[PDB]
């Protein structure tokens, strides 16, 4: 059968420091790179941060532009919770977006609390840069970030 | 940012939503 | 409220 | 239940199975408690069970980033009270605070973090004066550092040996 999810998760914590590394990316700035081959469906890294109620996102975003931070590191769990990695987080902050991603995100349930965990969509080999579809909500023509993932089937924008 | 390894749950103060 | 998402 | 922390400790410290007594080993090394505080007024006690010749202790509060292999008060993350001469140490600067404490003394540690922040140390129930005012913002843990093989024992509450007079607080045991 399958491994109990909370064991998978501890194993993730223990090994993810050794499988991934932060380097400069051809996609944008810095990113997360695979350091040893990861099999498909294996946990890669958790999107660690501060778990806040959904009603606190809009207040925090405004105070984030009072500090002039460019990018947003808030990553939504469900309708009522969001992980805020802006000031507190791990290497998963650097995972860039792609339209041909090798990773996907999903929410998991461990002891009542919920975590966002990045899973290997395929077998990923060493030297690859780890990416997932950010799935930003579409916006209008203004406040539109072009996408430089280099994919043959790029959407040309993050949103 | 400050590096972190497990999730921390934000503990709101009583006056969290106040002006 | 531009948060990354798990699904639409 | 609030104890001395299991992993968050220098590994050379000899901690007892109860997780409330600790012996030192060689150079100054730290151990924090399992629980910390972010707001309010909190208190705990430390008893110096045994302080052999050429042994010292620096006790107080630390943020999670305080260096485990350094005396309490070595960096910006911790404020300490030294058994030798009663000196107070923060960011490795020691200043005149009070008289020293030794074997048998029961020491008191008060912190206040209102939502005006203060650190006050007690010697057998007696206020030794305010040590630090308007301290850094963060989570503060009870912390012990020892220089050589002294023994101390920590008491988080609910009942303290020398409850300070006219001071309002909650025992750290409330955190558990
Ligand atoms: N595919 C992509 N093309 C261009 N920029 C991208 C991108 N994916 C992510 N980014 C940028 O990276 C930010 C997310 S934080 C991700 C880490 C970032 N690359 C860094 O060097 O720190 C977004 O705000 C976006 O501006
Ligand atoms: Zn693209």
């Amino acid at each position: 059968s399958d491994l109990p999810m909370p064991m998978r998760f501890r194993h993730l914590k223990k090994t993810s420091k050794e499988a991934v590394g932060v380097y400069r990316s051809p996609i944008h700035g810095r990113g997360l790179f695979c350091k040893r081959n990861i099999d498909a469906g294996e946990m890669v890294i958790e999107y660690a941060g501060i778990v806040i109620r959904s009603i606190l996102t809009d207040k925090r975003e405004k105070y984030y532009d009072s500090k002039g931070i460019g990018s947003s590191y808030m990553f939504r769990i469900d309708d009522s919770e969001v992980v805020d990695a802006t000031m507190h987080g791990n290497a998963a902050r650097f995972i860039n977006h792609s339209c041909e991603p090798n990773c996907y995100s999903r929410v998991i349930n461990i002891d009542g609390q919920k975590h966002i965990v990045i899973f290997a969509m395929r077998k990923i080999y060493r030297g690859e840069e780890l990416t997932y579809d950010y799935k930003f909500p579409i916006e209008d023509a203004s406040n539109k970030l072009p996408c430089n993932c280099g994919a043959k089937k790029c959407r040309k924008f993050l949103n | 940012f400050k590096e972190l390894d497990e999730n921390v749950e934000y503990e709101e103060r009583e006056s969290e939503f106040d002006i | 409220a531009r948060t990354k998402q798990t699904a639409r | 239940r609030v104890l001395l922390a299991l992993h968050d400790r220098a590994p050379q410290l000899k901690i007892s199975d109860d997780r409330l007594t600790v012996v030192g080993e060689k150079g100054y090394s730290m151990v924090r408690a399992s629980h910390g505080v972010r707001k309010g007024a909190w208190y705990f006690e430390i008893t110096v069970d045994e302080m052999p010749p050429d042994t010292a202790a620096r006790l107080g509060w630390s943020q999670p980033l305080g260096n485990l292999q350094a005396p309490l008060g070595y960096d910006k993350f911790s404020y300490s009270w030294r058994s030798k001469k009663g000196t107070k140490f923060h960011q490795s600067i020691g200043k005149h605070y009070s008289s020293g404490y030794g074997q048998g003394d029961v020491l008191g540690f008060y912190i206040n973090l209102p939502e005006s922040s203060e650190i006050i140390f007690y010697k057998n129930g007696v206020n030794q004066g305010v040590a630090y005012k308007d301290i850094f913002e963060g989570v503060y843990f009870p912390a012990i550092s020892l220089y050589k093989s002294c023994t101390v024992s920590i008491n988080f509450g609910p009942c303290f040996k020398y409850p300070p007079k006219d001071l309002t607080y909650r025992p750290m045991s409330d955190m558990g």
